[PDB]
């Protein structure tokens, strides 16, 4: 619905933090 | 926008200036970002 | 101490994320 919205990726800080200790 | 009222004239697209001027009154910019067409039509009808 | 406080539940975004991949 937004006009002019571009394609890019965001960075989740929890994704690389959960797997370094649990996995 | 109003950036020429403090220093040099720094350009900005008018939907984004509209978004921050909506942010200044309390609402968030997303309400404008899916009500842009309605806001523009309301502005045009009022100025007519 | 707060007057008129109602009983409800909040959502923790960490809770479903931590056990989905680790467990
Ligand atoms: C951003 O990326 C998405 C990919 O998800 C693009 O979505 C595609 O849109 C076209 C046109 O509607 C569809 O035919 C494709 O099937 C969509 N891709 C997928 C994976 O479903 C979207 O167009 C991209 N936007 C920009 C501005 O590049
Ligand atoms: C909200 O829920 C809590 C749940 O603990 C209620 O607290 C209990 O209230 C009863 C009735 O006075 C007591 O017998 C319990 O000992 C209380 N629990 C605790 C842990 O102290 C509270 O009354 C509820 N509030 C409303 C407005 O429903």
């Amino acid at each position: 619905v937004v006009i002019g919205i571009v394609n890019n990726t965001v960075y989740d800080p929890l994704q690389p933090e959960l797997d370094s200790f649990k996995e | 926008g109003w950036t020429f009222g403090a220093g040099p004239a720094l350009q900005i697209p008018f939907p984004m200036q509209m978004a921050y001027r909506f942010n200044g009154i309390g609402v968030t910019q997303n309400v404008l970002y899916e009500n842009q067409k309605l806001i523009a039509n309301q502005f045009n009808s009022a100025i007519g």
